[PDB]
RNA sequence: ACUGAACUCCUCACACCCAAUUGGACCAAUCUAUCACCCUAUAGAAGAACUAAUGUUAGUAUAAGUAACAUGAAAACAUUCU
């Protein structure tokens, strides 16, 4: 049941987190270097399973915290809030880099997740499709007809969520655990299995927004507040709901925004 | 001449229990006998007041005023102190709790006026004071809504009595 | 004209603590994408501009050295070569002169 | 931090974006050309106690026009740029029509306004001004208004913002005499002298004093339309109109009781190029006016 | 928004604008937080 | 003045008059000097009129310190917790006695402005005035300018 | 009142202003870069462009030569103006002079500015870029454009 | 018919509403004699008590951050230019 399920999943997640915490023996210290175009060649003396790249950012300044989104540690994107295992090399990524593609994908994923969350409450979710940026939307596939009013309502919900301003909790988990968490949803289970198959370690990437929890391939954006302009364009027949959304740091402006929305609608 | 601000950094609060709120790090720092007028310092101080160190620093960098540089320097020193001596881990987590300007000792000179006459120039100095606290800058006053006002009015109405009689 | 009575402190505060006289909290400030030292929109980064200036100064000095006295200004577009008309510096080229 | 439309766009995106913006506006304009075949509204006849719509034109410049008596009449040219009826509101006194004006960068307009314009056709105009009207004369939002609304011989009220001369002294603002140059007045040549009297320990409200002068709204009444140039939507109005060259002015049928009922021959809601009314000549003149091309007048 | 809000309040409650405008610091300091309550 | 002085309402601690009048005075603490004219009256009181006073009111528990005091004081502690501390400096015996009596009599509360010389728990017995008392009911609960 | 009124009021009169402008121009010619107060800098730029245009006409025109003489005080610079700058900008029409802000002058807190003739020999200014094309909004715009193209 | 004082009455309580002047009752601080001993007593004495002298000196306000006052330009900080 929907009243039970959410709570149960949350509890499971908490348990998993606790388990993860358990392994480290009382504050293990690692020396994580900063590779970057500015503020070099600093090293941060961090506590390994606790401390994130957010901590590193904080140490550097507040500006970094504000503008960083993905943390390339050994040339692979960590989330700002996902802990730094072992001594490694960090870069922080904004929207306005020379190579912002990684960030964009993450943002899209986040948006999709948000959409899914909105869907789940508003009234089964198969997957979030891996859509590019030039494709002009972030979609989400849902097995259940909506009017303009419905769309508006959805948008409002999303806005509310954004306002609430929740951190994107992260875990890389066993496949069995993942299965246990989502055994009710068949499609989700299948997806999880596929993911497991894909990698050598089972290493299923669970992400969480307070109450809502979901599986996704890539990393995610720190918080929901980074989304500024967020809308839900249309639904197409499984039923694929679509959306288009621009963050703080790239505001569209009215006419442009409208155009974007129109584009998404197709 | 008194200096209590300086002293203020030498307090030792008795240690906490496990089940207790964190008790954030307060940090006090000054600059004495700055060559400036106190009231001028005050505007800068005001501008800084509620803000995160970083934001304040940024503001100071681009405020074209003599005292702004000084204040920035002071803030930087304060930050340094926090990191080294006062066991604050993140620079970014420092916000400015207090900032005020006192008058320093002032030197009297002659001004030499037209006719036989003369004013007394007073060459002014300031003490700049800062308090940084650990933790993000507290949220400012949310401007009270119509609803709030209405509620207040209702309360007021309720509150009345028959004044004098019994 | 002469003040007929002393202005009260409260009045003074009201006058001089009002929001027109308070310093505005600007929002021009962005990070310097190269160099990270923080700068205004519509303005060159102060730190970033400094290095360039320094470079120019050294080049100017070299030019001066080349051109003995004043009143020269030759008919060639000059080039600045570091280590492999010509002006011959030294060092590696920085990651911005290209 | 407040942004502006351009800041975030690429080196190559911007021009394209601009083009798109222009193109959409153009399309909208094109769409807006034919009102009668779309939805004409009830086109009512003229009645004695009626009023009608005006225009929002650009004062272009002035030039001399000659009459057949052989007289100079200076005329200011008012170009009726665009001008669409934006919204109608019936009876807090009379019924009214908000009319637009010059087209302006939607980029620079407020969100609320933008939304409103989207809800309508049209791009966002520079100045909206309301005309008071009788319910007989009424027309759909997005109906384009042209210069042919005014016919030669008709009389007009034009309103605009006067040219602003900033903070001015008493000699220029109110034409006070000031005091003499020599004999010798000291620091008093262009001052106002005495303000007002001993027994009043005050200065009366309304007392003329130095102050900001101009850039206020002013109406000139009863200007004769000498000519209209349909091909350009230019109105030729006798005399002088408030404000600067390229200023937006408001042009309406005149108020004076001498000219209260001379509008029977005019087109009552508006002139509609869609007709049936016949396409007008290249330019309509009043009969008094000497046209260019006509032979040199001689009093024989 | 301020003035509009004030107007609305006035409309609601039938009263002048002057009371809804927020009074200064000194006055608030003066106000008695724990008044002597009776009956 | 009343604007300067902190105000108060009339009350009686723990409802004294209802059940039993309870002596609110707990302790009188007499600081006296063995030598010194400051406390001659006090000394006299101690000698003769204190014992009698004590006998009269056994709820009070007197202390007498004799503590080479330059200025003698009598500290009156009350049942609420309040402490009325007053001097005995160069006063006659009778006056001192009177003061003591006064201290004994009064309640623990502050000697400040009282606001109303009365205080009812239950004022109204018939009913407090609403505007709809002394107003007649109309048929069907109707009001000015109605349909039906 | 001062409506439609070009030319700021620089020195101690108009002649003085002109002189000031000339000095700046000379400096620019010498150097190909000047830090200067922003209000005069624009004027200089305006004059500078005109000067370059004049130079383009060629040595053999007498008027141009005269102008050069008037405006380049140091006199070695006239040949440079003719035999270098003009050569450099023969393809361009009026793109010369690049004018950008400097933080602020330290003592008087004036608004400052740089003024280089375009291209030139010195290390490049740290210019204000537009955002890269790979960013989210930009990408979206590109996509939209593509769609439009497809449609037409 | 009501209202209406510091008039008068009532419950208490009483030396306790005039300029100059005049008669009294008290008393703050100090110093000395003798007392006292977290600041007191009985006496003796006296530079013995300041909301006003365009009073004195010292501090600090107001007016006021007002009036007023600075450094010709570029550079390579050699130099050149006005
Ligand atoms: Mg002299
Ligand atoms: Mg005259
Ligand atoms: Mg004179
Ligand atoms: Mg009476
Ligand atoms: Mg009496
Ligand atoms: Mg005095
Ligand atoms: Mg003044
Ligand atoms: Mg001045
Ligand atoms: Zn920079």
């Amino acid at each position: 049941s929907p009243t039970e399920l959410t709570e149960m999943r949350n509890d499971l997640f908490n348990k998993e987190k606790a388990r993860q915490l358990s392994l480290t023996p009382r504050t293990e210290k690692i020396e994580v270097k900063h590779v970057g175009k500015t503020d070099p060649g600093t090293v941060f003396v961090m506590n390994k399973n606790i401390s994130t790249p957010y901590s590193c950012a904080m140490h550097l300044s507040e500006w970094y915290c504000r503008k960083s989104i993905l943390a390339l540690v050994d040339g692979q994107p960590w989330d700002m809030y996902k802990p730094l295992t072992k001594s490694c090399e960090i870069k922080f990524l904004t929207f306005k880099d020379c190579d912002p593609g990684e960030v964009n994908k993450a943002y899209w994923r986040s948006c999709a997740m948000m959409m899914g969350c909105v869907i789940e409450r508003a009234f089964n979710l198969v997957r979030a499709p891996e859509v590019p940026v030039i494709s002009g939307a972030f979609c989400y596939d849902v097995v259940l007809m909506p009017t303009k009013e419905n769309l508006r309502s959805f948008t409002k919900d999303a806005h509310a969520l954004i306002y609430k301003d929740l951190p994107f909790e992260t875990l890389e988990v066993e496949a069995k655990v993942a299965l246990e968490i989502f055994q009710h949803s068949k499609y989700k289970v299948d997806f999880i299995e596929e993911k497991a198959s894909q990698n050598p370690e089972r290493i299923v990437k669970l992400h969480r927004i307070g109450d809502f929890i979901d599986v996704s391939e890539g990393p995610l954006i720190p918080r929901t507040s980074i989304c500024f302009q967020y809308e839900v364009s249309a639904v197409h027949n499984i039923r694929r709901f679509q959306g288009v959304s621009l963050p703080v740091h790239l505001r569209a402006h009215f006419t442009i925004w409208d155009k974007l929305l129109e584009r998404s609608r197709k | 001449i008194s200096r209590k601000w300086e002293k203020k950094n030498k307090i030792v609060y008795p240690p906490q229990l496990p089940g207790e709120p964190r008790r954030p790090a307060e940090i006090y720092h000054c600059r004495r006998q700055i060559k400036y007028s106190k009231d001028k310092m005050w505007y800068l101080a005001k501008l800084i007041r509620g803000m995160s160190i970083d934001q304040a620093l940024a503001q100071l960098e681009f405020n074209d005023k003599k005292g702004a540089k000084i204040i920035k320097e002071v803030l930087l020193e304060a930050q340094d102190m926090a990191v080294r001596d006062h066991n604050v881990e993140f620079r970014s987590n420092l916000y400015i709790a207090e900032s005020t300007s006192g008058r320093g000792q002032c030197l009297k000179r002659i001004r030499y006026h037209g006719r036989g006459r003369f004013g007394i120039m007073e060459k002014v100095y300031c003490h700049y004071f800062v308090k940084l606290v650990e933790g993000p800058p507290p949220p400012p006053e949310p401007p009270k809504t119509a609803v709030a006002h209405a509620k207040e009015y209702i309360q007021q109405l309720r509150s009345r009595t028959i004044v004098h009689t019994l | 004209a002469a003040p007929k009575n002393r202005r009260t402190i409260e009045v003074n505060r009201c006058r001089r603590r009002n929001p027109q006289k308070l310093i505005k909290v600007k929002n021009n400030i962005d990070v310097c994408p190269e160099c990270g030292h923080l700068k205004q929109k519509h303005v060159l980064c102060a730190y970033c501009y400094e290095k360039v200036c320094k470079e120019t100064a050294e080049i100017r000095r070299q030019i001066g050295k080349q051109e003995g006295g004043p009143f020269k200004a030759p008919t060639i577009e000059t080039v600045v070569l570091y280590t492999g008309r010509i002006i011959e510096r030294d060092r590696k080229r920085p990651s911005w002169f290209t | 931090s407040g942004t502006w439309w351009d800041e975030h766009l690429s080196e190559e995106n911007v021009p394209f974006i601009k083009q798109l913006v222009s193109d959409e506006d153009k399309a909208q304009l094109a769409s807006k050309l034919c009102p009668l075949k779309d939805e004409p509204w009830p086109i009512h006849p003229w009645e004695p106690g009626s009023f009608r719509v005006g225009l929002i034109a650009l004062k272009l410049g002035m030039m001399p026009l000659w009459t057949k008596d052989g007289q100079k009449h200076v005329v200011t040219l008012l170009q009726v740029q665009d001008c669409h009826v934006l919204k109608y509101t019936s009876k807090g006194k009379m019924a009214t029509l908000s009319v637009g004006g010059k087209t302006v960068s939607r980029f620079r307009k407020a969100t609320s306004i933008l939304e409103f314009y989207r809800e309508l056709g049209l791009p966002p105009k520079q100045t909206v001004k309301i005309f008071n009207i009788t319910d007989n004369a009424a027309i759909k939002p997005g109906t384009p208004l042209y210069a042919a609304h005014f016919r030669p011989g008709q009389y007009v009220d034009v309103t605009a913002k006067t040219i602003g001369k900033g903070f001015q002294g008493v000699m220029k603002r109110w034409g006070f005499k000031g005091q003499p140059a020599t004999h010798g007045q000291t620091k008093t040549h262009r001052r106002p002298g005495a303000v007002a009297t001993g027994d009043i320990g005050r200065v009366w409200p309304g007392t003329k004093m130095p102050g900001k002068m101009g850039n206020i709204y002013r109406t000139e009444y009863g200007l004769k339309v000498w000519r209209i140039n349909t091909k350009h939507n230019i109105i030729y109005v006798n005399g002088s109109v408030p404000g600067h060259k390229n200023c937006l002015v408001k042009v309406k049928d005149s108020k004076l009781p001498a000219y209260k009922d001379l509008g029977k021959n005019l087109p009552f809601p508006t002139y509609f190029p869609d007709g049936d009314e016949e396409e007008l000549p290249e330019d309509l003149y009043d009969e008094n006016v000497c046209q260019p091309g006509a032979p040199s007048i001689t009093f024989a | 928004e301020e003035g509009p809000m004030i107007e609305q309040l006035s409309k609601m409650f039938f009263t002048t604008k002057h009371r809804w405008y927020p009074h200064g610091r000194y006055h608030r300091c003066r106000k008695n937080l724990n008044p002597p309550k009776d009956r | 003045t009343a604007r300067g002085t902190p105000s108060r309402f009339l009350a009686s601690v723990l409802h004294n008059g209802l059940g039993r009048y309870v002596q609110q005075l707990q302790r009188l603490s007499f600081s006296v000097s063995r030598d010194g004219a400051s406390s001659r009256g006090a000394r006299e009181f101690v000698e003769r009129e204190v014992i009698d006073f004590a006998r009269r009111n056994p709820g009070v528990v007197i202390y007498v310190n004799s503590r080479p005091c330059c200025v003698p004081r009598v500290v009156a502690e009350y049942l609420n917790g309040a402490v009325r501390e007053e001097s005995i400096h160069c006063k006659s015996v009778e006056e001192i006695s009177t003061l003591v009596q006064k201290l004994a009599d009064q309640s623990g509360l502050d000697v400040i402005r009282i606001r109303k010389p009365f205080h009812t728990d239950n004022p109204s017995i018939q009913g407090q005035w609403h505007p709809f008392t002394n107003k007649p009911t109309t048929f069907r609960g109707l009001r000015p300018r109605e349909v039906q | 009142i001062s409506h439609g009124r070009v030319f700021r009021r620089m020195g101690l009169g108009p002649e003085s202003r002109i002189h000031l402008l000339r000095n700046l121009l000379t400096g620019l010619v010498r150097h190909e870069r000047i830090e200067a107060p922003w209000a005069r800098v624009d004027e200089m730029r305006g004059y500078a462009e005109k000067l370059i245009d004049y130079g383009k006409l060629g040595d053999t025109n007498e008027r141009a030569m005269r102008m050069a003489d008037f405006w380049l005080t140091e006199k070695d610079l006239i040949p440079k103006l003719f035999q270098v700058l003009a050569p450099r900008y023969k393809d361009q029409t009026g793109g010369y002079t690049r004018m950008l802000q400097i933080p602020n002058r330290s003592l008087d807190r004036a608004k400052m500015a740089v003024i280089e003739y375009k291209g030139n020999c010195l290390p490049p200014l740290p210019l204000p870029r537009r955002d890269s094309h790979l960013t989210l909004l930009n990408q979206l715009l590109q996509g939209l454009r593509q769609d439009l193209r497809q449609s037409q």
